[PDB]
RNA sequence: CGGUAGGGGAGCGUUCCGUGUUAGGGAGAAACGCGUGCGUGAGCCGCGUUGGACGAAGCGGAAGCGAGAAUGUCGGCUUG
RNA sequence: GGCCAGUGAGACGAUGGGGGAUAAGCUUCAUCGUCGAGAGGGAAACAGCCCGGAUCACCAGCUAAGGCCCCUAAAUGACC
RNA sequence: AGGGUGAAAAGAACCCCCAUCGGGGAGUGAAAUAGAACAUGAAACCGUAAGCUCUCAAGCAGUGGGAGGGGGAACCCUGACCGCGUGCCUGUUGAAGAAUGAGCCGGCGACUCAUAGGCAGUGGCUUGGUUAAGGGAACCCACCGGAGCCGUAGCGA
């Protein structure tokens, strides 16, 4: 989000007509903010913005989400998959017998993310597949319906302590 | 109106490309006079535009000679979109989507999906 | 924890007061650097 | 020589009235001349 | 990352109607609207505690007026010597109200209080 | 609505200053048809000739496309408006430039023929409301 | 400059009778 | 509740008369222009014109005190400069009597567009009698013991 | 419980983002007005039109964020 | 003490004084008042004099400084 | 400096006024008071019509009281007459000021960002707190990365 200063633009800086004797305000450039022709004050220019927060701190803002999601109706879990042609039918089908399927955004995740699985997973937008490698605050934070395996469920455990 | 001039590569105006055909038997898919069999006769392949015979009902005023004599009015046909065309043939009449084969020989033509007939049909 | 639900805690983030938008906010007009002098005026200033 | 401060819509008003019924006043007098200009005895307009 | 506004529109049309009934450049021409405004919510202040202190006024003469009516030296004055004397919690200027009204009322209240 | 008892005849921008053929349209206001023509055709007033040739214009265009008559019609609004204004640049003396505009008027008149259902007396008769409507096509001063 | 305004919370009564008012007439 | 305001008064306005032979000028025309105004009205009101037309007769023989009678002077100015009109009041009273009371009591009530509207209301006449018996009217009450 | 310079506290509003291809919406999104409806107020609810396509609320985030004063400045218009 | 301001030529009135000519709505300091930053009533109008201190509403009342013939409220009220 | 008829020119056959400028019908279109100096259309400014009102007037022109009248049948319009009221900002010991500035309307236009020191609010951790550069199946990033900094001992050149 970039724009020019009273310095970029490409207007001249010749003073366009001398200081007295013109009975006419003071312009000094036909380059300045004022006119407009250019020239933003105090206009946004590329910031990079960052954050930087406290890792013992976001940790626990993860096993706050979490922990507050689960056990009241929010955490259905399983244990594997095994998916051959990945097909998109047999697993939504998958999650229709399962959990809550409506295709209401349901995050949902797994270990070591089987690539029949990935590769059948994308077609729906709602649910998203996560690995502890690509897990993030804000998907496991719908509290809504998100899934669990086992070896989310004792990784997990292993990572966060009471 | 240069909004809406012909695009151009580099002295060339992009030809898009029209799943339908000259002397293709469509059927006007959803606007307006939706449901009405037709013959394309002349398809205007930058904008995807495509008259079909004897359906679309224009008005026109037309001043015929250069004393005001005459004038009398015209009745043009003018243009319908091409996604709004799906095809025909009258054994299976109803309308589909296209396709293609590779044939016993080289070529490889059209293939209504929704049956077995062949949209290119012989060559002429 | 929803998206929406979440809050944040009172008198954790005070809003920047904007200097100079209305004699209301009273930062308005001088912005409390008063009239004239070296420190009304733009720029480095004195040193310190 | 000049003017201090533009004059009201109020005032201005009340002048142009004046200058359009200068024409107002100045009709009738034409209309005086058409309707005895409607044929009749008169010595004008060969 | 342009911000551009429409809210004077509204924050200057509300003025543009309270200044109605304003007679001249008073009720058009906006940059005066304002100034205008400000100052009729001042006179409305003004012309409120004033009008407070004007009606007494008004009632003291009006009340004044039908006591001196007796012909012999009465006034505003002497009719509350008389009037608190005899305790008559207060009719408030307001039998200057009835003295326009009922005016044998209040030539029975004089009466009484005469006593 | 006027209910066909008004022509509107609409004007270009015809090149000349607003407030002058101003002069001459107030001057025709509420006049019938025939007194405004005889005059407009000997008025000594340049913006007099594109008023003229509009009026006649609205009669004979209020002859064969409605069908009225021309002695019972009158002038009813005829008003002027301002319109597209041009700029020209003149120079003059010590380096100084000025605008010279160059106006035009937008005219509209809207004459009116005379239709009357016509009514013998002052009594009302509360009867025939639905019809009642119908009836008063146009009144002036009406109550309840 | 202050805007502000004021709602005075008033009641509106009405009046359905007057009485004993006999005692020590003074009317004449 | 709401005070009572002035509505709609025409005529029927009482007329009085004052014989001014010796009576004196200032205390009279204070008690002329209290009944111009309407301050012996329960109904006064002074945005309305509740007033009473009077009448004021022998205006050649008002008395003032002391030496007024040649002190007092009347001055009209004209416009220009050098129009001061220095004019003692004996020469009024010889001259143009009317106007010494018509001065007296336009001081008295209050100038304005009201005031110069009830201006009207003094009618004034240096012979002996008076040619208005409009509401045949009645003498006019003097509350001053000193006249 | 007056209050300029000035300091502190509490808020409204505008464009955009998260919750969203949200709720709602061609029986109709915004500018104009009737409601002294409502607020201490910045403003908010309703209410209508030839046109007429988008977009609230709530809990949050960011600011090219709030104008009658710069012999400002760009455009349109007047006065004489 | 911390974090942070603005201010830096005030004016007049009362008093004690210097300078001046015991001249200035002059100037310069010391102790207080008002204005500055403060409304309202008296003073005709009238920052710096008198009473007095404004949170708001009231078509309620008692007073202060000042006043009671008319314009404007209130005795053209008493007696010397 | 100059952008936005319509979904499709279907951009107006025919008629009349007619120097073929510009119009009114007819026709097209859902709509052309969308008709080609055409898409919503504010304000200044220019008119028109209706309601009430000004010619012995005096006024930063409003306000409190409201005569008379008109409106749909207690609220809104106008205002006879009375009272009070020495524009707004900057800036000054002190301005209504005959000190400044602004013709009006609508917009554009001013304490911002980067990194660092200090202080306060809030949170995480703690018999320690934190990682930076750098990696991470892109960029964000879970996880890694302890080099480094701060708190642990002062006095003295």
């Amino acid at each position: 989000a970039s724009t020019l200063t009273r310095a970029e633009v490409r207007g001249g800086g010749r003073k366009p007509y001398p200081q007295k004797k013109t009975g006419r305000a003071r312009r000094g450039s036909q380059g300045s903010p004022l006119r407009p022709g250019g020239g933003v004050i105090f206009g946004p220019k590329p910031r990079d913005w960052t954050i930087k927060m406290n890792k013992k701190e976001r940790r626990l803002a993860l096993s706050t989400a979490i922990a507050s999601a689960v056990g009241n109706s929010f955490v259905v879990e399983e244990f594997a998959e095994n998916f051959e042609k990945p097909k998109t039918k047999d697993f939504i089908a998958a999650m229709q017998r399962w959990g809550l399927d409506p295709a209401e955004k349901s995050l949902f995740f797994l270990m070591d993310l089987v690539e029949n699985v990935e590769k059948s997973g994308r077609n729906i937008r709602t649910l998203k597949l996560l690995t502890p490698r690509s897990l993030n605050l804000f998907d496991v934070l719908n509290a809504e319906k998100l899934v669990f395996t086992e070896g989310t469920i004792q990784y997990l455990n292993q990572r966060y302590g009471v | 109106r240069w909004e809406r001039k012909d695009c151009k590569p580099n002295s060339l105006p992009k030809l898009h490309k029209r799943h339908v055909k000259v002397g293709d038997t469509v059927k006007v898919i959803s606007g307006g006079e939706k449901g009405k069999i037709g013959e394309i006769s002349k398809i205007h392949k930058h904008n995807s535009t495509v008259i079909i015979k004897d359906l679309n009902f224009k008005t026109k005023h037309v001043k015929s000679k250069e004393e005001g004599e005459q004038g009398q009015i015209i009745k043009i046909e003018a243009a319908i979109h091409s996604s709004n065309v799906m095809l025909i043939l009258k054994e299976q009449e109803v309308a589909d989507r296209v396709g293609h084969k590779i044939l016993e020989d080289v070529r490889k033509v059209r293939y209504l999906i929704k049956t077995g007939e062949i949209v290119d049909t012989p060559d002429r | 924890f929803r998206l929406d639900n979440l809050g944040p805690q009172p008198g954790s983030r005070k809003k920047g007061k904007r200097k100079g938008r209305g004699h209301a906010a009273g930062q308005g007009g001088s912005c409390g650097f008063g009239m004239r002098g070296q420190k009304s005026r733009s720029g480095p200033g004195i040193m310190r | 020589a000049v003017p201090k401060k533009r004059t009201s819509i109020y005032k201005k008003r009340i002048r142009k009235n004046i200058w359009k019924k200068k024409g107002y006043w100045a009709a009738l007098k034409a209309f005086s001349l058409a309707k005895s200009l409607s044929t009749g005895n008169s010595k004008s307009f060969f | 990352r342009v911000k551009r506004g429409y809210i004077a529109r509204r924050r200057r049309k509300k003025i543009r109607f309270f200044a109605s009934s304003f007679r001249g450049a008073h009720s058009r021409l906006t940059r005066t609207i304002a100034q205008q405004k400000i100052r009729a919510l001042v006179s409305a202040h003004r012309d409120r505690d004033r009008q407070k202190r004007d009606f007494r006024r008004l009632w003291i003469t009006r009340i004044n007026a039908a006591i001196r009516e007796r012909g012999v030296y009465y006034n505003y004055s002497k009719f509350i010597h008389d009037l608190y004397k005899r305790q008559l919690l207060l009719n408030r200027k307001i039998l200057a109200q009835i003295a326009i009204l009922n005016p044998n009322c209040i030539y029975m209240i004089y009466n009484e209080i005469i006593k | 609505p006027g209910k066909c008892d008004e022509i509107t005849t609409r004007g270009y921008s015809i090149s000349m200053s607003v407030d002058k053929a101003r002069r001459v349209i107030d001057q025709i206001r509420g006049r019938s048809y025939a007194e405004t023509l005889m005059i407009l055709e000997l008025m000594p007033y340049r913006a007099c000739y594109p008023i003229f040739k509009l009026i006649y214009s609205a009669a004979a265009n209020a002859s064969h496309n409605k069908q009225f008559n021309k002695a019972n019609l009158i002038i009813s609004k005829a008003e002027v408006n301002k319109g597209i204004t041009l700029k020209k640049v003149k120079p003059r003396a010590r380096g100084r430039s000025y605008m010279i505009k160059r106006p035009t008027c937008h005219i509209t008149i809207v004459l009116r023929d005379i239709t009357h259902f016509d009514s013998y007396d002052k009594f009302l008769e509360s009867l025939t409301p639905k019809k009642l409507i119908a009836l008063l096509g146009l009144m002036s001063t009406g109550r309840r | 400059r202050r805007n502000i305004g004021h709602r005075q919370p008033i009641t509106r009564i009405k009046i359905t009778g007057i009485t004993g008012y006999e005692d020590y007439p003074a009317s004449t | 509740w709401y005070p009572k305001s002035a509505d709609h008064v025409p005529t029927d306005k009482k007329w009085y008369v004052v014989d001014a032979t010796d009576l004196i000028l200032g205390r009279m025309a204070s008690t002329i222009a209290i009944h111009i105004r309407g301050k012996n009205l329960a109904s006064y009101t002074p945005s309305v014109d509740m007033g009473a037309f009077v009448i004021v007769v022998n205006a050649d023989k008002v008395a003032v005190s002391g030496k007024k009678r040649t002190q007092k002077l009347y001055r009209r100015h004209s416009g220009r400069p050098g129009g001061l009109k220095e004019e003692t009041f004996d020469q009024l009273q010889k001259r143009i009597p009317e106007r010494i009371i018509e001065h007296a009591v336009r001081g008295m009530l209050p100038k304005g567009r009201l005031g110069r509207y009830l201006f009207n209301h003094l009618k004034v006449y240096k012979g002996a009698e008076h040619p208005h018996q409009a509401q045949q009217p009645i003498d006019l009450p003097l509350r001053d013991k000193r006249i």
